[PDB]
Parts: C-alpha cells; structure tokens; sequence
C-alpha cells in the first residue's frame, strides 16, 4: 500500500506499474471509486472527478506499462487513497499533501519566537522538524516554534514532514533584524 | 531533386510596360508553387502562393498562373517599386524537400548610356603599406554588359583585379563598374603604364584610361 | 444449430484481438500520415518521441466488409439468442463457417454501419457494476446520421430522443428501477474520446456529441428543432488509435466529403458516484476500437477441430 | 500578424558551429511552422528546412541533413537554427520565415510550404580570417583626366572584416551623387569596397572631401580627408 506526499500547490506523481511492459486498460479512482481518470486503449479518459483539470497520466509510459496519475496544483483535499484498478490489480496508493506556512512576515525582530503552522488533511499526524542555516533541530507535530528567534537563525530553514517512513521538504525563509550591536 | 529553373536570368523593362517570368521546373509540383520578390538587401516577400492567389497585402498588377511544372508571374503596367529579383518556391513535394527558383533580376531598361571611366592611382600612403590598388571606375552606364581589362605596361594580363557592378541606382537607374587591380609594392614599381580598357555597348569604341607613375 | 452447450465470453474474445490487429493492418496501407509521432522510453523517464515521416497520398478511405472464416483445424461457433450477454453458456450455439459481414468502422462514443439488435436493445457489460467498464449498447433500430466535411451531422431529434428512451430504460432494468437515469457529456479526456470522432472519406472528424448526450429523465429539447446538428470538425493532428502517438493526416482535398451511416450502437460509461442516490450518470465513452470489434463477435468465438 | 526577429550576426570560423535565434511574436506561436532560408552573397535562396513548431518535428534539406537543426521553444516563443561543421561557402544571410497552419492548436493544420512572414535577416560569416577594422584610402581626383563639369573621387576601404560596412561622405551632408560599390572578397579572406562622389572641379580646394566609413564589427570608425592631390 504505497504512500506518497506533497506540498499544498505543487504537483505529485501517484505511480502505477502493471506487470508487463504492455499499454492495457487502467483506471484511476479514489476512495469513494469516483473515476478521475483511466485510458481507452491509447486515449486518456477522464472522469466525474474534482481533480478533472489537474489531473493527467504519462501517455509515453503507457507503451512501459506505466498509468500515473500526475496532479498539479496539489491541495490538502487531494489527500487520499487513490486505487489503480489495473488488469484485474487494486494498487491502493496513499497520498497526502502538508501545506507549512509561517505567521508572521518572513521579516521578524530578534528574540521573538517564530511560529510555524503545518496544515494537514483529516486522519494525519506527521512529525516536523526544521534545521535552521545554523543547526536548530527544533521538533513540532503539527505547529512548531522557536522559542527564541536568535540572529544565527536569520535564514533558509530545512523543514521535513515524516509521515510513514516519508517525508517531505519546507524550505522556509527567516530573517532576524536589529539595529546594530 | 526538383530542379525549379527561372529561365529569364533577367529580364529589362521599362516602368509601366508588362514584365512576364517563367519558372520551369522538373517533375509536377502540382499547385505548391509561390513567388517572391526581394530588394537588394530585404527579406525576400510572399508574392503568390499556390500557384494563382496573391498573400494578403499585395499589389493587383502581380498576376499569377500555371499548374504542372510551368507557372507564370505575369505583371501588368509594372511600377518603379517593382524592381527587385523575383523567386519561385516550390512545396509540394514529402516529406519536406522544397527547392528555390535560381533567381530573375527585373531590371529597368532605359537609354544605353557610355561609362565615363575614372581611372585612380594607389595613394602613395597605401603604397608605403605593402601594396598598390589601382581603381578604375565606371561611373553611370547601360546596361551592366562592360567588359574591362587590366593592361600593364601593354600588357593583357588579366588576373590579380576584382570588380563590383552596382545595384541599377533610382534616379539615373544606370550601374557602375569598378575593377581594382591590387600589385605589391614591388612589382607596382616594376612596371610603368597602368592602363584600364573599358569596352562597353554604350562607348562607340574602346576607352583606354591609363596614368604613368607619379 | 449446434446440439450442445458451450461457454462465451466476448470481453475474453480472442477474434477481437484478430481482427483488431487487422484492421490496424488495414489501416497502415491505406492511411499513411505526412508525420506520425509514438513515445519511446527505456523506462529511464526521459521518453524521447519516435518520428516517422512518410508520403500522404490523399485517399478516400472507404471501408470495405471483412468475413472472417476459420481455415482448418479450426470451427467457428455462434450464439443465437435475442438477448445475449455474450458472457456465459450458450444453448442454441450453432457452427458455421463465416461470420457475417462485417464493415470495419473505426469511431468512438457511437458504433457505426454496425449489426443492430434481433429483438430489443441490448446492452452488454464486462461488469456493470464496475464503473470503470464500457456499456455496449445494441440498438435494435439504427438512427441514421449524416456527417459532411462541410462541417457537421445531423440526426433525427426524433429517432435519438426515442432511442435515448429505449436506452435509458434498459439501463434502469440492470441498475434498478427504482434509479433516474441521466445523460451527459463526456466527463474530459482526450478530443477523440470527448466528441464523437470516426473517419469520413479519410478525413477524422471530430463532433460534439453534446446534444445527443445531455438527455434528463425529465424535461425535453425540441423548441424549434427538427433535427440534431452535431457541430463537427475536420482535425489534421490526431491521436492515433492503434498506438500512443500523435499523427498528421495531409488537408481536405475532395470537393465534398459525405457520410450517410447508422447507428446501430453505442459505447456509454456510466460514472460510480459512490453509491449515491438513485441518479445514474450515463456519459459517451468508447476510443478503445476493441470494443467496437467486440459488440460485433460478442456471439462468436473460433475453436480448434477435435 | 507576426514580427520575426532574428539573433545578431556572428563570425563563426570553419568547422564551428553557428545557433541564430528567432523571436516570434504578434500572434499564437504553435499556429505556425518555420522555416529557414539561406542566401549566401550574391547567390539565392536556399532552403535549410521548416519546423512543424506545434508537432515539434522538422525536416531538412538533403545537402544540410545531419550539419542543420530546427528547434522551437513555445516557452520563450523563439526558433533556433544551428549549423554545425561550418564551411566558408556556408557563409551567408540566414533567414527566418514562417506561416500561418490553421487553429494547430485545436488539431487543424494547412501544413503551407510557402512562406509569409520572414525575419530581419541573421548574416554568419564563416572563415579563417580575423576581426580587424578597415583602412581608407583617398582616391585623388581626376584633376588631369576629366574637366569642364564635374571630376570623379571617392575613397578606397580596403582589408576589412567582417561585414558589413557603412559610407558617407562630409560627415554624412554629400550622400546624393554617390556610387559605394558593394564589398569584394580578396584571396586573403578580407572583403574591399570603394565609394565614390562626382563632383564639380570647382569645389576642389574649399570642400575638404571626408567620406565616413564605420565598422561596428571592429567598432573603429575612420576618417580620411581626400584631399585634391
Ligand atoms: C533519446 O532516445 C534515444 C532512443 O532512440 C536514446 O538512446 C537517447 O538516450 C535519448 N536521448 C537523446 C539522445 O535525446
Ligand atoms: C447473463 O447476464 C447476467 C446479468 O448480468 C450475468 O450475471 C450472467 O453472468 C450472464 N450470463 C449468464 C451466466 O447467464
Ligand atoms: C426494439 O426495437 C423495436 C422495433 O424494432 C421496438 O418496437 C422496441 O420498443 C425496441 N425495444 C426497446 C424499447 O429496447
Ligand atoms: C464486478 O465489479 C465490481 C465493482 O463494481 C467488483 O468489485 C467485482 O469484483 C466485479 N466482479 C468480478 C468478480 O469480476
Ligand atoms: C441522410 O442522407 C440520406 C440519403 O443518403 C437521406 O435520405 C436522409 O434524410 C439524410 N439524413 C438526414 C440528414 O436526416
Ligand atoms: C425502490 O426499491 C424497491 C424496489 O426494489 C421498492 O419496493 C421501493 O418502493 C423503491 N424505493 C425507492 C428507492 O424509491
Ligand atoms: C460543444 O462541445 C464543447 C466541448 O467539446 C462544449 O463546451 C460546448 O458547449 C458544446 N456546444 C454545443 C454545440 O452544445
Ligand atoms: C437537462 O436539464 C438541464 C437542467 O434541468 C438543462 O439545462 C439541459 O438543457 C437539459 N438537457 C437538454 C438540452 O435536454
Ligand atoms: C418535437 O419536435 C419534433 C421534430 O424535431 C416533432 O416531430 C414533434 O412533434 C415535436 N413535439 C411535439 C409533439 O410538439
Ligand atoms: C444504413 O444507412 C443508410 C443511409 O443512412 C440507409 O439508407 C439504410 O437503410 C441503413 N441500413 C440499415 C442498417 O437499416
Ligand atoms: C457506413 O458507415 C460509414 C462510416 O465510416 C459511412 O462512411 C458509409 O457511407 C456507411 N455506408 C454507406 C451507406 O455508404
Ligand atoms: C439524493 O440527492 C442528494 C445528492 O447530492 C443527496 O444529498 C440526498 O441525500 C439524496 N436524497 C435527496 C434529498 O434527494
Ligand atoms: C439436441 O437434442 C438432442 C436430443 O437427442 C440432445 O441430446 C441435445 O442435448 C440437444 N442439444 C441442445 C441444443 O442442447
Ligand atoms: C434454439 O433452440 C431452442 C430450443 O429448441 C429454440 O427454443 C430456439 O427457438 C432456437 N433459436 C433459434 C431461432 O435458432
């Protein structure tokens, strides 16, 4: 049961192989077997779905009995478990999209605490941890923040959602000011 | 492999008059043919095109005909803007194998005019350089058939020269030659005489412009 | 007719496949893009796009009826019955030596010059409790459409709003009675899946089929119109059937180019909705020609001599 | 209604390789195939090959096949042609010219040979020679040949690469009764031209005679006064 993750506004990629290297029948649902998109021998079929404008395969891997199933535009919704019914096989992938947003400007003082604020879809509990350009390992479940906002904090911050041995980058920009000293 | 020929190499008329190009070409090129016309440093421009129908923009005097492998811009009372070497494109062939026209300079035909030739020594400044270059120039005659030679010291000697009509002008509408005999330094010392016959239509007989070292 | 029972499963047809290939064959030596283009990857990714550049010969490709006959050490068996499912154990089987002629119409969402319905619509499913699988729909009573290069159809208003009822009734006595059944456009996808598309006199057009699948099982749609006009349009770039790929046909030519077919069938798809309420959406489907094939050979099946 | 434009001029040398853009704008890129067209000096059109843009396939001609490649980027909207191997006789003015197809982008395509738009015009010389401003030397007029009316000068710019080069004279006032005969290639590699100016005897001694030869490519700009000696 794969499981893929992405972050709110770009575009991921749910795989789907079929055993032999053959362009068969393949249809993309979602949990609730709505049709978001299958192949009708060599056209692309897509359906009922919401993901209609922003979902789409890989017609050139077809050949490689490969059926994607790329969307763009990634939102916290587009979370779920998108089946792959293909030759008679249910491949199941899991897909959820974090959304990390900062409160306050990207511009801050020094000493006040930044505050972090990881949107997640329904049923999900991943684990942040983003490094400062200095080295703050700082932990935060589902909102992280830093006590103290130092001036060597002042910078690109390497974020990291873990979610079922993935994970998923956040670089965020922090900039402490001061005047002079 | 098509072979599209213009057989009038080029053709002199007089403005107003009707002006006709042929453009032969090898096997049927059905109705794929166009014609364009280019100004002595232009883009070329999209006369006609499949064969019968003029691009959008363009003057009705321009007709155009044919289908096969004969095909025909017929022009009617031509216009001073007119002057221009006229292309034929062919575009039927595939894949992807199309082939121009070699050319046709429609040129004004006025009065055969005599050259005044203005033969011009090496300036002794370019002489100190290395080398001589001796101009002979041609001022404003027709048409451009002006055959010139290089005799040193009464010599036929024909090689070591270049020369460089011009395009037909826009008041005068007369060409002019220039042949340039470039010798070293050495060998321009070497000889005395330099003269330069210019035997053109227009000149009644052969006009010998020569000069004598300083 | 043959006197014993055997088993039939026109979406495990083999002569489909058989004919498919052929009729892709037949479409190798009689339409021939200017460009064809076709993905070609190592499986690194990166797909680099075949190209094929040949002549275009502009050829008025008219389809011509196919028999398929089994040479020796083979026997073809049919089934007889004015409702078949072609899925299952035939009784009145019977051996014979061709099947019927049969006019190789590649197209989607409609079938074309195909074999109508003996008794009353029938319309066949691999599973149509899958939302995922075609609806073959058999018409017993073609609705002739007339397509020109001229740049549309036309249909009988009359003949498709009947047809859209003989049809919407059907589905409902396989879906459950107690279900509206709807019509509507194609969901999205590609142009030759989203329109009605075939080829006409070699020329791929390409008609919006909205009209003829927007139908509410409720209100109608002949204000100041007699006839359907389905908005067609001549496409040069198409996907290709036969394989992933793009290809480029050479411009119209001919004067005129005219269609008279019938239609004898469809290729709908309903969509699952997660067992809403009682409110089947039925929309066009079709582009994988197989199924076409099928709603020809779903009573046949070729055997080995024994 | 599309404007072409086209990359600068460039002086590649033999066995180089040559890349000239081509910025289309003014209307739906994919609508269009392009193609291009060479013309070396004095010589005619040739056809180098055309982009079916949209399909992003092309095709060349035979005699170029393998040295010449078409590509289009939708993204910038520009359509490159490179030429590799370079030759001296692949010296000339590259054309970019393209065509309307037809709403390509909805499947419908003319696929037209012919071309309706064409570009400004890219020149690429190709040789071994070497960058180097000009050198003008005064033709002295014809004092002893020709009189009565008018005497024939001009100016002589010799050894110069590569092109093009402009001409005036009196700092650009004389330009009527002007005959710039076009450049000639030496052996050497290095082109030749010469302008020339019939004017009244007269005026010879209180017009100081000044043609104005420019030449961007070395970027020296000389000035020679041609003196009535
Ligand atoms: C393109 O596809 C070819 C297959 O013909 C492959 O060998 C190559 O690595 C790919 N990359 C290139 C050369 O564009
Ligand atoms: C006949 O149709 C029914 C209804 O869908 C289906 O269950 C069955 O498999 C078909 N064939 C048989 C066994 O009669
Ligand atoms: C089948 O066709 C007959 C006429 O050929 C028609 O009377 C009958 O109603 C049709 N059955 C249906 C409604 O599917
Ligand atoms: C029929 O389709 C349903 C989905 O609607 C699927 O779950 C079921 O397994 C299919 N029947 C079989 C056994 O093929
Ligand atoms: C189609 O053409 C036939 C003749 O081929 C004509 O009888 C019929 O009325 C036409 N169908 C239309 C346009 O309704
Ligand atoms: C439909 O369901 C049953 C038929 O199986 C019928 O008895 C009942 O009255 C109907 N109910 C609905 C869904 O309207
Ligand atoms: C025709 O089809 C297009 C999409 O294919 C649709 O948006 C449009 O509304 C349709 N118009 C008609 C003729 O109903
Ligand atoms: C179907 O119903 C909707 C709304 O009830 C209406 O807008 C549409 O036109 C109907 N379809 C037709 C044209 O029969
Ligand atoms: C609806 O229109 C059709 C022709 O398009 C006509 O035959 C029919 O009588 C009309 N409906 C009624 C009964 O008004
Ligand atoms: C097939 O269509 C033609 C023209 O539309 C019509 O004349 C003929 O009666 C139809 N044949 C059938 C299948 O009944
Ligand atoms: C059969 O259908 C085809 C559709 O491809 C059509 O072109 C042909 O005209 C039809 N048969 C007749 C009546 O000619
Ligand atoms: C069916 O209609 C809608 C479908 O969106 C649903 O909300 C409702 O519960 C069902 N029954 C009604 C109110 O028609
Ligand atoms: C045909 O009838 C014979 C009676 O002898 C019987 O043995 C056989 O099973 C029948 N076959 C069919 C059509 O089922
Ligand atoms: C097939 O045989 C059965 C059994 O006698 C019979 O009821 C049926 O009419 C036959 N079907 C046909 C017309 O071939």
């Amino acid at each position: 049961k794969k499981v893929v993750l992405g972050k709110k506004g770009d575009t991921v990629e749910l795989t789907c192989t079929a055993s032999q290297k053959k362009s068969i029948q393949f249809h993309w649902k979602n949990s609730n077997q709505i049709k978001i998109l299958g192949n009708q021998g060599s056209f692309l079929t897509k359906g009922p779905s919401k993901l209609n404008d922003r979902a789409d395969s890989r017609r050139s891997l077809w050949d490689q009995g490969n059926f994607p199933l790329i969307i763009k535009n990634l939102k916290i919704e587009d979370s779920d478990t998108y089946i792959c019914e293909v030759e008679d096989q249910k491949e199941e992938v899991q897909l959820l999209v974090f959304g990390l947003t900062a409160n306050s400007d990207t511009h801050l003082l020094q000493g006040q605490s930044l505050t972090l604020t990881l949107e997640s879809p329904p049923g999900s509990s991943p684990s942040v941890q983003c490094r400062s350009p200095r080295g703050k390992n700082i932990q935060g479940g589902k909102t992280l923040s830093v006590s103290q906002l130092e001036l060597q904090d002042s910078g690109t911050w390497t974020c990291t959602v873990l979610q079922n041995q993935k994970k998923v980058e956040f670089k965020i920009d922090i900039v402490v000011l001061a005047f002079q000293k | 492999e098509l072979e599209l020929t213009q057989s009038p190499a080029t053709l002199s008329v007089s403005p107003g008059e009707r002006a006709t190009l042929s453009c032969r070409a090898s096997e049927s090129v059905s109705s794929d043919l166009a014609w364009y016309q280019q100004k002595p440093g232009q883009a070329p421009r999209l006369l006609i095109y499949g064969a019968s129908t003029r691009a959008t923009g363009v003057p009705a005097r321009f007709s155009g005909s044919g289908s096969g492998a004969e095909f025909t811009l017929t022009i009617s009372s031509l216009q001073s803007e007119d002057f221009a070497v006229y292309y034929c494109q062919q575009y039927n062939n595939w894949p992807p194998r199309y082939t121009f026209g070699q050319g046709t300079r429609l040129e004004i035909k006025r009065t055969v005019a005599a050259p005044s030739v203005f033969i011009f020594p090496p300036s002794d400044e370019q002489l100190k350089s290395g080398t001589a270059s001796v101009v002979c120039l041609l001022n404003n005659f027709y048409p451009r058939e002006a055959k010139v030679q290089w005799k040193v010291d009464n010599a036929l000697q024909s090689g070591n020269s270049q020369e460089s009509v011009t395009e037909q002008k826009s008041k005068d509408s007369t060409y002019s030659l220039s042949s340039t005999l470039t010798l070293s330094k050495a060998d321009y010392e070497k000889h005395k005489v330099y003269a330069c016959e210019v035997t053109h239509q227009g000149l009644s007989s052969p006009v010998t412009k020569s000069f004598n070292r300083g | 007719l043959e006197n014993v029972t055997e088993n039939f499963n026109m979406w495990k047809n083999n002569m489909v496949e058989q004919m498919h290939e052929d009729i892709i064959s037949l479409w190798d030596q009689s339409l021939k893009p200017c460009v064809k283009l076709t993905p070609l990857c190592v499986g690194a990714g990166s797909c680099n796009t075949s190209v094929i550049t040949q002549a275009c010969p502009k050829v008025s490709f008219e389809p011509i009826p196919i028999h398929y006959c089994a040479p020796a050490g083979f026997a073809i068996l049919k089934c007889n019955d004015k409702k078949f499912n072609g899925t299952g154990p035939c009784t009145n089987v019977s051996t014979v030596q061709c099947t019927h002629g049969i006019r190789p119409v590649v197209s989607t969402q409609l079938l074309l010059n195909g074999s109508l319905a003996e008794e009353e619509i029938v319309i066949r499913s691999e599973n149509f409790t899958n939302n995922a699988k075609t609806i073959i729909v058999q018409l017993n009573e073609s609705v002739v459409i007339n397509c020109t290069g001229a740049g549309h159809c036309n249909l009988s208003k009359t003949q498709w709003e009947n047809t859209l009822e003989q049809i919407a009734i059907k589905l409902k006595e396989q879906f459950g009675n107690n279900k509206t059944i709807i019509f509507n456009p194609s969901s999205g996808g590609d142009p030759e899946i989203v329109t009605h598309s075939f080829n006409c006199g070699g020329e791929f057009f390409y008609c919006n089929s909205t009209q003829l699948f927007t139908w509410n099982d409720t209100r109608k749609l002949n204000n100041t119109g007699r006839n359907i006009t389905l908005p067609c349009r001549i496409k040069q770039i198409i996907n290709m059937w036969q394989e992933v790929g793009k290809a480029m046909y050479a411009p119209p030519i001919r004067g005129q180019i005219r269609c008279s077919s019938n239609i004898t069938g469809l290729l709908l798809t309903r969509d699952g909705g997660k067992d809403t309420n009682g409110t089947e959406i039925f929309r066009p489907g079709g582009g994988d020609m197989r199924d076409n094939w099928r709603s020809e050979l779903y009573k046949y099946k070729v055997v080995k001599i024994e | 209604q599309v404007q072409l434009l086209e990359s600068g001029a460039e002086v590649k040398k033999p066995g180089s390789s040559v890349k000239v853009s081509c910025k289309a704008s003014g209307d739906t890129f994919i609508r269009y195939s392009f193609t291009w067209v060479r013309q070396a000096p004095g010589q005619g059109l040739e056809w180098m090959g055309r982009i079916i843009t949209i399909l992003d396939v092309a095709h060349y001609a035979p005699h170029l096949q393998g040295r010449v490649t078409i590509t289009a980027d939708k993204s910038t909207s520009t359509v490159y042609l490179e030429l590799r191997n370079l030759r001296s006789d692949d010296t000339a003015v590259y054309f970019c010219a393209g065509v309307y197809e037809g709403e390509a982008d909805e499947g419908e395509y003319r696929n037209n040979g012919f071309l309706k738009h064409w570009g400004q015009g890219t020149l690429v010389t190709v040789t071994s020679a070497s960058t180097k401003g000009p050198s003008v030397f005064p033709l002295a007029p014809s004092s002893k040949s020709t009189s009565g009316g008018t005497a024939a000068l001009g100016c002589l710019v010799k050894d110069y690469f590569p092109q093009p080069v402009t001409v005036s004279w009196n700092s650009g006032a004389l330009t009527s009764g002007v005959h710039t005969f076009p450049a000639v290639l030496q052996s050497s590699g290095l082109y030749s031209l010469s302008s020339v100016v019939t004017v009244p005897s007269s005026s010879l001694g209180t017009q100081t005679y000044i043609c104005n030869v420019n030449h961007k490519p070395s970027n020296t700009k000389v000035d020679k006064k041609v003196e009535p000696k």
